[PDB]
RNA sequence: AAACCACGGUAUUGCAUGGCUGAUAUAUAAUCCAUACAAAGGAUAUAACCAAGUAGCAUGGUCUUAUAUUGUGGGCUGGCGGUGUGCUACAAGUAACAAAAAGUACAACCGGAUUAAUUACUGAAAUCAUAAAUAUAAAGAGGGAAUCGCUAGUAAUCUUUAUUAUAAC
């Protein structure tokens, strides 16, 4: 079973599952499953061919998902670096955004865009 | 000429003449603040009352800056010691700095207040 | 039609409490009130520091006292 | 930031600076300003914390950031912005 | 108080009154419902968490069977009287007027003033 | 702002000084906490070599109408390296979620950092404050030479209160 071309585990619930989809975490995965009439005690291994249409025609017309959302995302930090405003600027620095990180700012270093 | 002379207290309470340091710009501020106070409260409504249209509200928000000066704000009082104007380490409570507070309450100056152990 | 006492909704019992008791003020409502509801400070504040009058009648200023013995103390200037 | 339904915030001081400059130029006010003619002069201005409006638009503003007034002529995708972003108080 | 002189006590101003509900029924021959109306208005008195201060200005105390209510509304210990006395009036008011009982020379010689509302 | 005027100064010398404090810390006590139905443990006080520390305050010498008093914005938070004191974790499932299907999820879905969009709250003013929620879901699998705390209601671990416009690890 693939969802937008994502592979669930089989021994995991669906609920559970769902969650590895770049755009869907715990409450949101909760509604979709629930939505289409599958409660947490229901397995991946346990579902059919209809209840995975069900759930990607779901998704598709509610959700923003993995290529259209990373795309989007992007787009609003190239906005801020083109606009160049302070916080454009430290985007495209590669430095966190807040006011005093020259003791701790090393997330932000090696999550750079 | 003019002349302005420092604010000390001679107190016998002290073995020294006690100096201070602006007193006076404070004391101003907080006159202001109780000039123009039943006008702030008023505007403060509105601008929080929802049953107004926005078009109104945002009108009234002008009054906070042409109808009261900026030192009329409440949030630029500071407290401070009324002996020697310190700001930092003031006990609220007695309204003087915790180093005059300390050799005050060995004599037996402030009422009530004496050494603790338990 | 004969409405037992104990069966009168709490909407019409709140209404006839607040009625005479008058109505209060919620945590976070938008209706205006909350500032005009809280007391007045402006002269608590405007009497909080110790500023006694410079020259009081019928008695010495001792802190001018006090000065004019400094000077004569030490050597005069220029 | 500040609460929607309180409105933006802009300040009286900014209002009447842009209300001389209309009376000055009236013609570019009206008719410029859409066709995409830059604006006349500039405005110097000390606020920083104002809101930049939608009726802000093709003015060159003079931003203070502690020595002179930094320009910035305002694009559309910089209203809802402070006045502020835009002119660096710090440099490297 | 040692400050006296430069500072009112913002504790000489309240007031409290109460009343047994037993010995008002009697008095005014209010009936059993009218009673029970009066009870339910009241209600157990509500004090806040944070500082278990009481914030109703009316309740009740069924251990006592008393009626009680408090008046700080001015700055003045006898214009809180004048207030409170009020209330405990509109109260019987809306009680006997809803389940109208006994008439005893007390609910009379109000009724001829009007309750002074 | 002061009239046979007592100008002001976060200017300087702590190696000219007052006052106050860090720095030996056992032992003892007509002191405090607790006690009244059988007990244990603490707190406070107790004279210093160190030219040790001192733009709170006071003071001798020297300097200065103004090295004073004030308005608006900016800075004290600053694209880099070193490192002290703390909080949150991971080896070890004795974890995690929880209103018990005498349970639920997972097999470090343990950990909750960073960033995007959105809303509320305080305030005259919130890009450079705080909180919540949705998405995102980083390092970390017990840590080199070396080094710190404590010896029982103590270490460890958990909850709460106070100093106290908004804002405590
Ligand atoms: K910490
Ligand atoms: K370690
Ligand atoms: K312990
Ligand atoms: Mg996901
Ligand atoms: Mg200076
Ligand atoms: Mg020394
Ligand atoms: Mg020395
Ligand atoms: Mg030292
Ligand atoms: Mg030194
Ligand atoms: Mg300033
Ligand atoms: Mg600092
Ligand atoms: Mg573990
Ligand atoms: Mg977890
Ligand atoms: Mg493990
Ligand atoms: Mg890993």
């Amino acid at each position: 079973v693939q969802i937008q071309r994502v592979t669930l585990p089989p021994h995991q619930c669906v609920y559970m599952a769902l969650k590895k989809v770049f755009g869907l975490g715990g409450p949101t995965s909760l509604a979709v499953v629930e939505a289409c009439g599958i409660s947490k005690g229901v397995r991946v291994r346990d579902l059919k061919e209809n209840h995975v249409q069900q759930i990607t025609q779901f998704i598709q017309d509610n959700f923003v998902t993995e290529d259209n959302l990373r795309r989007k995302v992007r787009e609003d930090i190239v906005k801020l670096v083109n606009i160049k405003s302070r916080d454009g600027l430290r985007h495209d620095w590669g430095v966190s955004i807040k006011g005093h990180t020259s003791c701790n700012g090393k997330t932000a270093k090696r999550l750079r865009h | 000429t003019t002349k302005n002379f420092r604010l000390r207290f001679r107190i016998p309470q002290y073995p020294d003449i006690v100096g201070s340091r602006r007193i006076d710009k404070d004391q101003t501020r907080r006159v202001l603040y109780d000039q123009h106070e039943v006008d702030r409260r008023l505007y403060k409504a509105m601008t929080r009352d929802e049953s107004l249209t926005l078009p109104v509200r945002l009108q009234v928000q002008r009054l906070f800056e042409t109808e009261m000066p900026r030192d009329s704000a409440p949030s630029r009082i500071v407290d401070r010691c009324v002996l020697t104007g310190r700001v930092r380490g003031l006990v609220k409570f007695a309204g003087l700095s915790r180093i005059m507070l300390r050799q005050l309450i060995h004599y037996g100056h402030i009422g009530g207040v004496a050494k603790a152990s338990w | 039609s004969y409405i037992p006492p104990s069966e009168v909704p709490e909407e019409h019992l709140k209404n006839i409490y607040e009625g005479i008791f008058g109505s209060p003020v919620a945590e976070f409502e938008r209706t205006g009130r909350c500032a005009l509801a809280k007391p007045l400070i402006g002269t608590k504040l405007s009497s909080y520091y110790f500023l006694p009058p410079n020259r009081q009648p019928g008695f010495h200023n001792e802190e001018h006292e006090y000065a004019k013995v400094r000077l004569m103390s030490k050597r005069q200037k220029k | 930031g500040r609460a929607v339904w309180r409105g933006p915030y802009v300040s009286v001081s900014l209002l009447e600076q842009v209300i001389t400059f209309a009376k000055r130029n009236p013609e570019w006010w009206n008719i410029g300003r859409f066709q995409g003619s830059k604006a006349p002069e500039a405005i110097n201005t000390f606020c920083r914390s104002s809101t930049v409006l939608p009726d802000f638009l093709g003015l060159k503003f003079g931003v203070h950031n502690g020595r002179e007034f930094v320009g910035v002529e305002v694009q559309e995708a910089m209203v809802g912005h402070k006045l502020g972003e835009f002119s660096q108080t710090t440099f490297r | 108080h040692a400050g006296s002189a430069f500072m009112v006590h913002p504790r000489n101003a309240p007031v409290q009154l109460d009343v047994r509900v037993s010995d008002l029924k009697q008095e005014l021959g209010l009936s059993d419902d009218s009673a029970a109306l009066l009870t339910r208005l009241a209600g157990p008195e509500r004090l806040d968490e944070k500082t278990k201060r009481r914030v109703s200005p009316c309740w009740y105390n069924s251990e006592e069977d008393t009626l009680s209510i408090a008046a700080d509304r001015y700055n003045d210990r006898e214009s809180n009287r004048r207030l409170a006395l009020e209330q405990l009036q509109a109260l019987v008011k809306e009680c006997d007027t809803r389940y109208p009982g006994e008439t005893t020379p007390a609910k009379q010689y109000l009724s001829g003033f009007g309750f002074f509302q």
